[PDB]
């Protein structure tokens, strides 16, 4: 009884693996990057990375490798899923179609066995004879590689050493040889085995066990001709080849441990290394020894190249370019030049790819445009900590700017031989018309020979029959094309002022006062076509198609929209367009291959209507609030077919996708007037003129997602937004080394040490040299410039957990409430905390209140003007007294630590890390808490959210989502006190934070939406989700359509959707219930016509009376398109 | 307070030599499929919460019970013990299955008295208690599953820093400055992914099996001198069960610990209980001090507390103490059926109500703890 719909609004960005090789073709060099469920195939070129293919796989890529067996032209890709869905894939392209064919597929899990503590290890024999997987302790799984092994049958081998740290295949062995480091109570040892496929067991290794360093961490296999293995630990780098043995103890690597590597030479002469703090090392192997043709090591000099992002997976691209794959920072593309050496660093950055993960906390705030939300996250960690500001809209990439003091209309003109190019544009000033002709990048003004100078021109375009028509306020004028001289001047019969002018390719309609005149363009002649009159003044007129069947006219004195036959005088149709104000601009467009009448009134409302091209007009009534200013509708050709730009205080681009007009905002403050300008210098551009300056630039394809970075150089923990102060309060932490002077020196310039004003907490309510100590800060950041306006430093040994910005009690002021806990290394459970209430005013931060609590304030919320706190395992309620001091009101003692607190009305949801969901209600007539229900189940819970008063969403172990509801209508107490669980889903992501909101325009739309509510969640990988509620019939229809989609869509690796989405746990797995996979439903639009015909045969689409068993195909389009607008 | 010389060879009490020497044993263990519904006979005349892994001596005299044991051994070797609540008369909803491993049937006194020792194996919740006319009711039992949780960092783990998740062995053993400094870096390196989540590292250390087991071991070693890995298992399930068995707590708290299905929750509850428990008092009095939290040690591998049988078949859970308070002795120290091979028990009584709180075990030979061994049972013993 939940019927939820979950979709991904932003695909994950964190990278957890990258390989290079000849994947698409034997000659091309590709970079395959796995972010989580997505596999991206790029092509490495001299300029950089050219994306080629994006593929979504039904799983999380835990292991990916490129191998080329014998008799193959290009490398194949072997991918293992965290659910043990092993597969082998092949790239296949035929001219324009890109498809990845699955060479083999199969689940390789075991019925019984504990997964290894070190994790999944997947290795391939360099001779391409076997695939070795270490999934379970004491069991080595081997998959033979033969063309007939299309089901991936694997056999297990018993391993006597249970704890294997790292294992890899050696190079240069006649038989498949593995080399690994294992742990014993006697210490750490390196051992080798000779795996034999024929008898399916191990053998004696080429070289016996050798004792290694106590912290031997990683094993790298040196290829031919050197052979052997290199063992890297915390304080030494060793090379082992049997008789050969060497070790080094360089001091530059003692600071941090190496966690990643990547070979840079085919012969393994040099190696690339990276550590935890993110600095590039260069292991150097010397081949100076050559006795009788044998090549052996001589030295292992280690050189530090520079500092980069915190890198998880290095990969050296061609010609001194390294792709630094970061997961907690930002992916980079840097240069390893050996001649720059600007200050001792060998590395300079080229590129930087966006990476929103990890998303520790987020908030939804209306920063710029009222009604549309914006996402502000706390991304990154350590030196990569930063604030990402996400927004939804079409991004106009600026190309040039010029100065114009409030232009009142722009129009390109053609005064050149026919070449389908734009040479000059006339800008209508306040009283004049300054033709700013610019063949290239000019800015001067060159008046047209056939156009007036100071007449406030209404329209100026290129008419048919080789002429340019420039209708001005006084009278409509024309200019010849080749002669370029005024040949015809269509003076008004009454010589009045042209109020509203409408011009077309070959017909011009001019409104003088309340009268309308129609004229037809003739070669070197202005022959009037018809004359007529109107009862009311013509507020707006527009004629669009050679010959317009009808002309749309607005009434100034009646506030109604009519369509009348241009070759005649009798109106074809009419309607009352609201009547609130006079219409501002009405246009006819064919955006969706139909006849649409977009009329915009002066109040900012578009009274959208549907008309008929042949005769008459339909109604198709629609009203959309496009802004608060009279928009100037102007279709710009730099689009799919026509598009429309409603230039107003809230600019929007009106484009038809699936016969349903989307209205996406633009990244501009306000546009006074816009016009296409396809200049030769800037083809397919668009000139938009604002209230101060006029810019020229292009636009994005459709409805992108834009991210703005604010680096802080320290880890941000929590973020809250304060409306009245126009500020963001963010908690942060920096690592400071413990020097031998009693102080704490920092490591790099952080945001807290670069603030305008700084403060240090001073309260009195209560080591080793080199140790790293956390220093916690509260940063106040302006919402416009995103500069750190303030930074408050807490006491020593104080850890700040929570942060709420809210107003308490009857106090008009809004405060920052922070809950901290004094933590010491000696003790495990904190015994004392602190509730501190700050108030940011006049750019100065002051401590309004300060309470001492005995425990750790794990979370706080705002409960109807009362601060609700969670001290250890107790939930307490605090009342804001008139003297600005928190006073306790009620307590409720639990047996679980209240890590999570969510309120909706008077329903408190209390959660912990043991998935022990608890529910509470606050009786206000009595003033004490009382428990309604309870649902305990041993598992790990990451986050929890209140979907509504009846259902609750949570994130569980193994990247799962669950939905629990209480049956308040149950007649038995035991059922009322228990929360029935009626939803399961395998998301594949670790959700940290849940928040209510949406990133699309909030429009009631009278009929509303098929989805109720909206919840966004952010994950560690940096993926933004969106979950909504659905109706019963809608859920049933979507489930049936999903089942039929499963049989038509061919997934990569042939992983079944039900198995992938099945609720997964180390102990017990169940099929998914109560959740609809929005990705699969939205994938319905990307398949061809016959596939969509196959999907729908008997869905019984209609539910509002009747069944309509045919169900058509475009009805599902009208369904999926309405489901796509929610994100 | 007798340190250093603890010479007892603390393994004989775990063998129960008082219950006969040539006791026939059985080869091994048995398995019951999880979440499966079984019929298991229930031997009466036992009222005690048996935590899994705890040995239970038993003497049976009545012909019905002896026959039940005989035909039980010829078909499986499993019976059921119900964890009776505070209310008597079969007011039980949870229980455990004891496994026979030592058996002998004996003919003296003209009876077929049977001596049997059995240890708990699984945990169950009884569905219905159907009574058989023979006298040995069989209970309709559902096997309660054992839940083991993976590392809290496994979900949010960084793929790169997996290889640094295999920590080296602890330095030396039970030595200062080799634990605090080791534990600090262990916490720093294990929970390094806690920055990806929204919680600090110490919060995740509060839910770590290793850290809680270390804290419990430290506090136990504070109580009595443990011999490092003195039979204390590395498996969190087994360690939790052993600690719950050896804790000096009452019946309701034992039932609460039994209800818990995860090791980590059990360890947290055990830590809370033995941090909040300092004294043990006389149940018939609730006013007299007999023991404390620090004057507690172990001459048995099962810890300070273990189950023994008097020659009349009644089962007593006994706690060993250096020095008791507010106790009086009656009768000469005799050693006819002493559970401890070398001591002569003297019955101990409350000095106020004269309730059987336990026994005083005077020594016999001189090269052992000189008459300082209080074996107080749980008949009248509650936390205070
Ligand atoms: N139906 C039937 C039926 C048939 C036969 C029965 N037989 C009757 C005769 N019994 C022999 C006998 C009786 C009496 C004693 C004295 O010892 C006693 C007495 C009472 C309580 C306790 C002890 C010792 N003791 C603890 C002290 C601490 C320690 O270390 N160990 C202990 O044992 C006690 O708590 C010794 C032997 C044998 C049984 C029968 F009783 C029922
Ligand atoms: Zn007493």
């Amino acid at each position: 009884m939940s019927y939820n719909y979950v979709v991904t609004a932003q695909k994950p960005t964190a990278v957890n693996g990258c390989v290079t090789g000849h994947f698409t073709s034997a000659e091309d060099l590709n970079l395959l990057i796995a972010k989580n469920t997505r596999l991206e195939i790029y092509v490495v070129t001299a300029e950089g990375l050219r994306p080629v293919k994006e593929v979504g796989m039904y799983g999380k890529i835990a292991v990916m490798e490129l191998f080329r067996p014998k008799g193959e032209s290009k490398d194949l890709l072997f991918i293992l899923t965290a659910k043990y869905n092993a597969c082998i894939l092949e790239y296949k392209q035929s001219g324009e179609s890109i498809d990845i064919i699955t060479r083999a597929h199969g689940n390789v899990q075991d019925r019984i066995g504990r997964p290894s503590e070190t994790g999944i290890i997947g290795i391939i024999d360099p001779e391409c004879r076997m695939i070795g997987l270490r999934l379970y302790d004491g069991l080595f799984k081997v998959i033979p590689l033969d063309r007939d092994n299309k089901e991936l049958k694997a056999f297990n081998i018993r391993l006597e050493e249970l704890h294997v740290i790292d294992v890899k295949f050696l190079y240069g062995c006649q038989a498949p040889t593995i080399c690994f480091v294992y742990q014993d109570p006697q210490g750490r040892h390196v051992k080798t085995y000779e795996v034999s496929l024929r008898e399916k067991e191990f053998n004696k290794g080429p070289w016996k066990q050798e004792n290694v360093e106590a912290e031997a961490s990683m094993v790298i296999a040196v290829p031919e001709p050197f052979g052997g293995a290199i063992i890297i630990g915390q304080e030494s780098i060793t090379y082992h080849n049997g008789d050969k043995y060497l070790a080094i103890a360089p001091p530059i690597i003692k600071q941090s441990t190496i966690v990643c590597h990547n070979r840079v030479d085919p012969n393994g002469s040099r190696y690339l290394l990276g550590d935890m703090e993110g600095r590039l090392f260069m292991l150097l192997l010397e081949k100076e020894e050559q006795m009788d043709g044998t090549v052996t090591l001589k030295d292992l000099r280690v050189e530090l190249l520079g500092e980069t992002s915190i890198a998880e997976c290095l990969t050296y691209l061609d010609n001194g370019v390294v792709f630094v794959g970061s997961r907690l920072g930002d992916s980079q593309l840097v240069k390893l030049n050996v001649d720059s050496n600007e200050q001792g660093s060998y590395v300079v950055a080229m590129e930087t790819f966006t990476n929103l993960g990890p998303i520790v906390d987020m908030c939804v705030v209306d920063l710029e445009r009222q009604g549309q939300g914006q996402l502000v996250t706390c991304s990154g960690a350590f030196k990569e900590g930063s604030l990402r500001i996400i927004r939804n809209g079409i991004g106009i990439h600026e190309h040039a700017s010029i100065d114009l003091p409030g232009i009142k209309g722009l129009w390109p003109l053609r005064s050149d031989p026919n070449r389908e190019t734009d040479d000059t544009l006339v800008l209508s000033f306040v009283g004049q018309t300054r033709v700013l002709m610019l063949n290239g990048e000019e800015v001067e003004e060159t008046e047209l020979m056939g156009f007036v100078d100071d007449q406030q021109t209404f329209f100026c375009g290129n008419v048919a029959h080789q002429q340019l028509i420039q209708i001005t306020s006084a009278s409509v004028r024309l200019v010849s094309q080749e002669p370029k001289a005024l040949v015809s001047e269509w003076k008004e019969p009454q010589a009045k002022n042209i109020s509203v002018a409408s011009c077309n390719s070959s017909q011009v309609v001019v409104a003088v006062g309340r009268a309308l005149y129609y004229l037809q363009i003739h070669p070197q002649e202005l022959r009037q076509i018809s004359h007529t009159e109107m009862e009311h003044e013509v507020a707006c007129l527009d004629i669009t198609p050679g010959l317009s069947p009808l002309c749309a006219i607005g009434l100034w004195t009646d506030i109604s929209a009519r369509i009348l036959k241009l070759p005649s005088f009798e109106l074809l149709h009419k309607e009352m367009l609201g009547g609130e104000i006079i219409p501002r601009s009405i246009l006819m467009t064919t955006f969706e291959s139909s006849h649409y009448l977009l009329c915009a009134l002066g109040d900012g409302a578009l009274f959208y209507f549907g008309l008929n091209i042949e005769t008459g007009l339909l109604s198709d009534r629609k009203k959309v609030t496009l802004g608060t200013q009279p928009t100037v509708l102007r279709t710009f050709r730099s689009l799919s077919t026509t598009n429309v730009f409603a230039c107003s205080d809230r600019p929007t681009v009106i484009y038809s996708s699936n016969h349903k007009l989307v209205f996406s905002n633009v990244n501009l403050k306000e546009v006074n007037y816009m016009c296409p300008l396809n200049s030769d210098g800037y083809p397919d551009s668009l000139a938009l003129a604002n209230n101060s300056t006029l810019t020229i630039g292009t636009i994005d394809e459709i409805q992108k997602l834009h991210i703005r970075t604010v680096p802080l150089y320290e880890s941000p923990r929590k973020i809250c937004y304060q409306e009245v102060s126009q500020c963001f309060g963010v908690l942060s932490s920096r690592i400071e080394v413990q020097d031998t002077s009693g102080g704490t020196t920092a490591l790099r310039p952080s945001a807290s040490t670069q603030a305008l004003s700084s403060s240090v907490s001073s309260s009195k309510l209560f080591t080793s040299f080199g140790e790293e100590v956390e220093v916690h800060n509260l940063l106040i950041i302006d919402q416009h410039t995103f500069e750190v306006l303030h930074a408050h430093q807490f006491l020593q040994n104080e850890y700040a957990l929570s942060l709420v910005s809210c107003k308490l009690g009857k106090d008009p002021n809004t405060y920052f409430i922070v809950g901290t806990a004094m933590v010491y290394p000696e003790e495990a459970e904190p015994k004392q905390g602190r509730i501190v209430v700050f108030q940011y005013s006049d750019g100065k931060l002051q401590t309004v209140a300060e309470k001492e609590v005995k425990g750790a304030v794990y979370s706080m919320v705002e409960f109807n003007g009362k601060l609700l706190a969670s001290i250890n395992s107790t939930v307490r309620l605090y009342e804001w007294t008139t003297e600005k001091e928190l006073r306790t009101e009620c307590n409720h003692y639990n047996n679980i630590m209240a890590l999570y607190l969510k309120t909706k009305g008077d329903f408190i949801l209390v959660g912990d890390l043991m998935r022990s969901v608890l529910l509470l209600a606050y009786k206000p007539m009595e003033g004490n808490f009382e428990e309604i229900a309870r649902d305990f189940n041993p598992n790990w819970m990451s986050a929890v959210e209140i979907l509504d008063d009846d259902n609750f969403l949570g994130a569980e172990n193994a990247f799962n989502l669950f939905v629990c509801q209480k049956d308040s209508a149950a007649t038995t107490d035991e059922e009322r006190q228990h929360l029935q669980e009626v939803g399961l889903f395998h998301l594949g992501e670790f959700v940290n934070v849940f928040c209510h909101g949406s990133l699309v325009m909030q429009n009631l739309g009278e009929t509303s939406t098929p989805t109720q509510g909206s919840v966004l969640f952010g994950t560690v990988n940096g993926m933004i989700g969106l979950v909504t509620s659905l109706s019963e019939s809608w859920y049933n229809l979507l489930l049936d359509m999903q089942n039929r989609l499963n049989k038509v869509i061919k997934s990569v690796g042939k992983i079944e959707h039900s198995f992938w989405r099945s609720f997964h746990t180390e102990r017990k797995t169940e099929p998914a219930t109560g959740f609809i996979d929005g990705d699969l439903i939205e994938s319905f639009l990307d398949i061809s016509r016959p596939k969509m015909q196959e999907v729908v045969a008997n869905l019984q689409y209609d539910d509002g009376s009747g069944m309509k068993r045919e169900a058509t195909a475009d009805d599902l389009i009208k369904v999926v398109e309405e489901l796509t607008r929610i994100h | 307070k007798k340190p250093n010389i603890i010479n007892f060879d603390t393994s004989l009490p775990t063998s129960h030599t008082y219950l006969g020497a040539d006791m026939e044993e059985f080869h091994g263990r048995t398995l019951h499929d999880d979440d499966s519904c079984q019929v298991i006979p229930v031997l009466p005349q036992v009222m005690m919460i048996l935590i899994p892994g705890q040995t239970l001596p038993l003497q049976l005299f009545h012909p019905q019970e002896v026959s039940m044991v005989r035909n039980l051994i010829q078909k499986d070797r499993t019976f059921a013990v119900l964890a009776y609540s505070n209310v008597q008369e079969r007011e039980a909803q949870f229980g455990t299955t004891a496994e026979i491993y030592a058996y002998r049937e004996e003919q003296d006194f003209g009876i077929e008295i049977v001596k049997v020792k059995a240890i708990g194996r699984q945990r169950f919740k009884v569905l219905e208690l159907r009574t058989q006319s023979d006298g040995i009711q069989q209970a309709k039992v559902q096997i309660l599953p054992e839940c083991v949780l993976p590392s809290t960092m496994s979900a949010v783990q960084l793929e790169s820093l997996n290889k640094c998740q295999i920590f080296p062995s602890k330095p030396v053993s039970r030595e200062d400055q080799c634990s605090y400094k080791w534990w600090q870096k262990y916490q720093k390196r294990k929970f390094h992914c806690a920055n990806l989540t929204s919680w600090p590292r110490w919060l995740y250390s509060l839910y770590d099996a290793e850290t809680l087991m270390d804290r419990i071991k430290k506090q136990l070693r504070e109580w009595d001198e443990n011999l490092k890995d003195d039979s204390l298992p590395s498996n969190p399930i087994d360690f939790s069960y052993r600690v719950a068995a050896c804790l000096p707590i009452d019946d309701v708290l034992r039932i609460q610990l039994l209800k818990i299905g995860s090791a980590i929750q059990r360890l947290r509850c055990e830590l809370d209980i033995m941090n909040k428990c300092t004294s043990l008092c006389c149940k018939q009095c609730q006013e007299t001090e007999i023991t404390t939290k620090n004057e507690i040690f172990s001459l048995s591998l099962c810890g300070p507390m273990a189950a023994y049988v008097n020659p009349h078949g009644y089962v007593h859970e006994t706690l060993t103490v250096y020095k008791a308070c507010n106790l009086n002795l009656i009768g000469r120290p005799s050693t006819e059926h002493s559970w401890f091979p070398g001591y002569a028990w003297t019955v101990a009584q409350c000095k106020i109500c004269a309730s059987h709180i336990g026994w005083k075990f005077t020594a016999t030979k001189k090269d052992m703890s000189p008459q300082k061994f209080w074996g107080l049972t749980r008949s009248a013993l509650l936390p205070t």
